[PDB]
């Protein structure tokens, strides 16, 4: 038995969503068997039905699914930004063995359209005492995940040395993201200042640092 | 002369003029062919060979087992099923246990439990199939008349030798002429196919130990076999299923049968390898000998003037016989060793038998050594040698599955 | 309460072996199945094993090829992953996994009837193995001075993941964010973690930060102060 | 509870005193009017301080093999190794004449020696009736629901279950049972299997409960319990095989591993298995009396339980034609009884059948609270009718050669 779900799922908050499971080389006894896991970002799934359609006790009532004899779904009524996960189905593959479908990552959508608190680092003391230099550019709560982080060297673009990190989701529900700079001790001096503009849905925020 | 000393030794005595003498050659048998002015022949039966023996069946005797799994079923769910049910290469057993509420069942009765396990043999016997044909008889002649003591237990030169001879019998090959020198030729026409049935007969080989079985027995045995040169039937003769309250099914192998096997053994015939041919140590021969070509040499020789001196006491068979080995002091060899039986010495009137005929000297040198064999009467007598005053007396005087026997 | 921790993931060659090990506790372990998940980084849940009370049934997902052999030790409520010959298709983040809902309808935990009702309602925080041909590295510490205020530390250049960041040895909690790993050109990884700290607090008290890097097997606390 | 799903179950009605028989893989429902229905097994049976009596050898090999040999009349024959107790030796008579060596015609003497050393062997260990510890669970019926049918974990802490323990030295107990006051255990010990005529047998890590009579006639080479360190075998003959090959040698062969004869004859006689020091055992009865004198209904004194019940699991019918009710109380009046009958007509609600169960209780105060209890239906359609008023649950029911002796 192969399980298959849709890739993504988009909702709005207060709406209904309903994720699909759907198997191949299954039977009635695959749905009958399906088990669904929400995994939040970061943290260890959590079991939210079993036996097809049975919710365990502390499982919001919120979370019901249905079975038929050609397959399982999940429904979630009144989403909330905390419902934002990835969703698992599970069921037998053989008499003996278990397989998860391939997930299904729903997204919750029109959140407070939050500006990010970029806070740019210049590299320590002890860092250049060892003849290296790292500039840290923190981007933390915004919303949407979509950014673009641009170097500058007083006024002109970096784009070597530059390592950008994928925006990952906070316990907030606030995507957070981090960039990187590495430089030469020479280098930093060569420069007056050094900017980290962070380009989210039109407006950019800038913070500078300096040498001296 | 190789007759003497057998405890089975049968003494036949052909008629007179006649060609024809039947024999019956059995393995640690000897037979004593006596005829009228022809010479004494020892004829024996050696060796039976059996050849290309072909692979019939194999029992396992000491197995070991792995990989063992299980699957259950609650009550009224059917009987369990192991996808290793389908391998041929593992023994399953469905059982019965007790299922409930407290089990994992919704329902409480007996539930279906099967167990799997990995066979594997360690050790085991094989049985080969007996071509009649692929079957050899050898025969040993050996004529009385000169020959010493030593001469008994010698197998080494019966090509040069003329008083010893091979003779090889098989049912493509049943007759021989076997050369004997100045005494002629023995014809041999023999019955290979009706001395013991191996069409019945399998040969079984354990841990290099070798026997003859029949062949319903070697089918009946309570073993896991499998055909020709592998795929293991009754593999539960070697497996165990422990059965434990109700409630778990354990599997477990029974130890080496070897020692089982050996005892159920015990009354089939035993046998040996000699590399790729079998050697057996039982059954008869009926041969039919032709006396035609056989001639007394040394008839034509004249009795020995000189003095002789018994090399050994003069010994009594296990049949009655004596023999006799004297040492000749005289050089007129070839000649004909004066020998009789008496029981008056005046007249010298010879009383018994000489089993040994025509016995002679044939050594032109002195202190040459011969022996002959004697057939004496019922009480006091005189084994007299010899002529004239050196002759030389000596008195003698006389009087489950156990294996079925086969 | 009820938990389940795993150890015994870190760097590992290709070809080479691994033992996992997961600790359980606050439930009867002994007559728990218990599973082992993984999940390759940005990839889906993937079930790999699972085993029965006294451990006579052991099932294992079709790309365990006689590879792993999953163990228990009911006395000492630990769950065993050994696992050979691994190749780069094995680097995962390992789950230790119990199965809370056959216990209901099965109290023995020992019975394999064929599709039985379950539910992998326990799960561990994961153990990560990454099957990575030579690499392991050490990473330096720094701190990352304050300009109210932000403070923080700066964990660069270092294989594999993860690394545990902490504040005070946990006294302080409050504030900290610790940022996501950046997967670099080189093959490193690099962090960092940045502690909301108001400005008064500055001058009368200095904070420590908890690094520590397991496959590596070191351990550095520095201090923040401009 | 302890006893529902068992095949080998007996229901006993017992007055102070009820006689049982306690077998392994069997267990009794014991009931009596105005007493609450207790559940008795027999667990384990372990015996302990075993001594070693004597070793049989079942595989064995032989080394450094010579022969002597005599003419007729020439008197024995004789080899030094006869003199050597590490040494199996044979005298036979063979064929000696003129061509074997002797100048006689007769039956020469003939000695054939081998060295005999014990490759496996297995054990047999003395049993002190004393030294002899039966292990016997209970467990009431009133509340618990299905998940403690098997549970073995805290039945110190626990009223419902408790832990006997019998020995010829203490063949009597008091199980303290809470709120359901005491049961008395007078049992008989040393009339339950007669260890006095049985041998505790260790082969391959295997072992058996052997008749002592059976032990001493084994066809193996034998060495007493205190022949420690270097052992001198007794019966050596046993393993080893002399057969007749020529005038100045006799052949001499080893018979093979009798592990699995030994196996096979060992069908039939009891198996069991070791706890370290301590040999378990699974097989065998215990005759025992219990006192009921100070037994007593824990929930007499309750009120009947008004609020509504759902069942959990649906009615069971074990092998014996009882049914099994898991119910969940929503009610928080508890401790309360619970409301339970089976009905034929529902207009007069008249009682059929009888409880297993007796009393059945819910004992917490909270609500959503599970328990179970076993009802005795009669023959044909009955209603399993719990609770009271208009929320009470109806379910439809419907009944109907050295082999060991
Ligand atoms: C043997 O029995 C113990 C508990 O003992 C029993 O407890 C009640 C249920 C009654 O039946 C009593 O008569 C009896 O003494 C089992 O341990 C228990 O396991 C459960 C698992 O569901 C634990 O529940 C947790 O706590 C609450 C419920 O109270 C839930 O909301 C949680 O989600 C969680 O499930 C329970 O705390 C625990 N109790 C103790 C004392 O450990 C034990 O599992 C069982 N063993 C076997 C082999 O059956
Ligand atoms: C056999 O006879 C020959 C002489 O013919 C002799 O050299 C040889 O030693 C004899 N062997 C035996 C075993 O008697």
């Amino acid at each position: 038995s192969v399980l298959t779900q849709p890739v993504s799922v988009s909702g709005s908050p207060g709406q209904s969503i309903t994720i699909s499971c759907t198997g191949t080389s299954s039977n009635a006894d695959t749905y009958n068997l399906v088990s669904w896991y929400q995994q939040r970002p970061g943290k260890a799934p959590k079991l939210m039905i079993y036996e097809g359609t049975k919710r365990p006790s502390g499982v919001s009532n919120r979370f019901s699914a249905s079975k038929s004899a050609t397959a399982a779904s999940l429904t979630i009524s009144g989403l909330q930004p905390e419902d934002e996960a990835d969703y698992y189905c599970c069921s037998y593959a053989t008499s003996r063995t278990l397989v998860f479908g391939g997930g299904t990552k729903l997204t919750v959508v029109g959140q407070p359209k939050a500006a990010p608190s970029v806070t740019l680092f210049p590299p320590s003391s002890e860092e250049l005492q060892a003849n290296k230099a790292t500039l840290v550019c923190l981007i933390s709560d915004f919303y949407p995940g979509a950014v673009t982080v641009a170097w500058k060297a007083d006024s002109s673009p970096v784009k070597a040395g530059v390592e950008t990190t994928t925006p990952s989701k906070q316990s907030n529900n606030k995507y957070a993201a981090s960039s990187y700079l590495s430089l030469t001790p020479e280098q930093w001096k060569s420069h007056r200042s050094y900017s980290c503009q962070v380009t989210h849905e039109g407006s950019t925020v800038e913070k500078t640092v300096a040498p001296t | 002369i190789r007759c003497i000393g057998v405890s089975n030794r049968d003494f036949v005595e052909g008629m007179s003029g006649g060609t024809w003498v039947d024999v019956v050659l059995e393995h640690g048998g000897c037979v004593t062919v006596m005829a009228q002015d022809k010479p004494t022949v020892d004829i024996e039966l050696v060796t039976t060979t059996v050849s290309n023996m072909a692979e019939v069946r194999s029992y396992c005797y000491e197995a070991s087992i792995s990989d063992m799994a299980s699957d259950s079923r609650c009550p009224t769910q059917g009987e369990a099923y192991l996808d290793k049910q389908s391998d041929t290469q593992y023994v399953c057993k469905r059982t019965l246990v007790d299922r409930g509420w407290g089990n994992g069942c919704g329902l409480f009765g007996k539930g279906s439990l099967v167990t799997c396990a990995k066979f594997a043999c360690s050790k085991k016997m094989t049985g080969k199939s007996i071509q009649p044909e692929n079957l050899e008889y050898r025969i040993m002649l050996s004529v009385h008349g000169s020959q010493h003591s030593g001469m008994i237990v010698n197998d080494t030169g019966h090509e040069t030798d003329e008083n010893r001879a091979k003779v090889e019998i098989t049912p493509n090959s049943p007759r021989a002429e076997a050369t004997l020198g100045g005494f002629g030729s023995l014809g041999l026409d023999c019955e290979p196919r009706t001395g013991l049935d191996f069409s019945d007969l399998y040969y079984l080989t354990m841990n290099n130990k070798h026997w003859l079985v029949h062949k319903e027995w070697f089918h009946d045995i309570p073993l896991p076999w499998h055909a020709g040169a592998p795929h293991w039937n009754n593999k539960e003769a070697l497996v165990e299923f422990k059965d434990a309250h109700a409630k778990r099914q354990t599997v477990v192998v029974l130890g080496s049968q070897e020692g089982a096997v050996h005892t159920a053994l015990a009354g089939a015939l035993e046998a040996e390898m000699d590399g790729a041919k079998g050697r057996l140590s039982s059954g008869h021969l009926k041969c039919r000998l032709k006396m035609d070509k056989l001639r007394l040499k040394g008839v034509s020789y004249s009795l020995c003037t000189a003095a002789f001196t018994f090399t050994k006491i003069p010994a009594e068979t296990l049949h009655g016989t004596v023999t006799v080995e004297v040492q000749y002091a005289g050089t007129d060899g070839p000649c004909k060793v004066p020998a009789q039986m008496a029981v008056d010495m005046q007249t010298l009137t010879p009383v018994g038998r000489l089993i040994t005929a025509n016995p002679v000297i044939t050594e032109s040198t002195e202190n040459s050594k011969m022996m002959l064999e004697l057939d004496p009467p019922f009480g006091d007598s005189y084994i007299v040698i010899g002529v004239g005053e050196k002759k030389i007396t000596h008195h003698w005087h006389r009087s489950g599955w156990s294996h079925p026997q086969f | 309460e009820v938990q389940l921790v795993e150890s015994g993931g870190g760097l590992v060659r290709p070809g080479g072996s691994l033992r996992l090990s997961c600790a359980a506790s606050g439930f009867s372990y002994s007559n728990h199945w218990m599973h082992w998940v993984r999940q390759a980084p940005g990839k889906g849940l993937v079930w790999v094993s699972r085993i029965n009370s006294d451990g006579s049934t052991r099932n294992y997902a079709d790309f365990v090829k006689g590879r792993f052999t999953i163990s228990r030790d009911n006395a000492e409520n630990t769950l065993y992953l050994e696992m050979n010959s691994l190749t780069a298709d094995d680097t995962a983040v390992y789950y230790c996994v119990r199965d809370g809902v056959r216990f209901y309808y099965d109290s023995t935990g020992y019975y394999p009837d064929s599709f039985f009702k379950y539910g992998m309602d326990v799960w561990g925080q994961g153990t990560t193995v990454t099957v990575s041909s030579a690499s392991t590295k050490g990473p330096s510490v720094f701190p990352l001075a304050p300009s109210t205020a932000a403070l923080g530390c700066l964990v660069k250049d270092y294989f594999p993941e993860p690394v545990t960041v902490s504040w005070n040895s946990g006294a302080l909690t409050s504030g900290v964010h610790t940022f996501p790993a950046v997967l670099q050109s080189s093959g490193l990884y690099s962090l960092s973690s940045v502690v909301t700290v108001p400005s008064s607090s500055l001058g009368t008290q200095t904070y420590i930060c908890n690094v520590n890097h397991k496959p590596s097997n070191t351990k550095v606390d520095k201090r923040v102060e401009p």
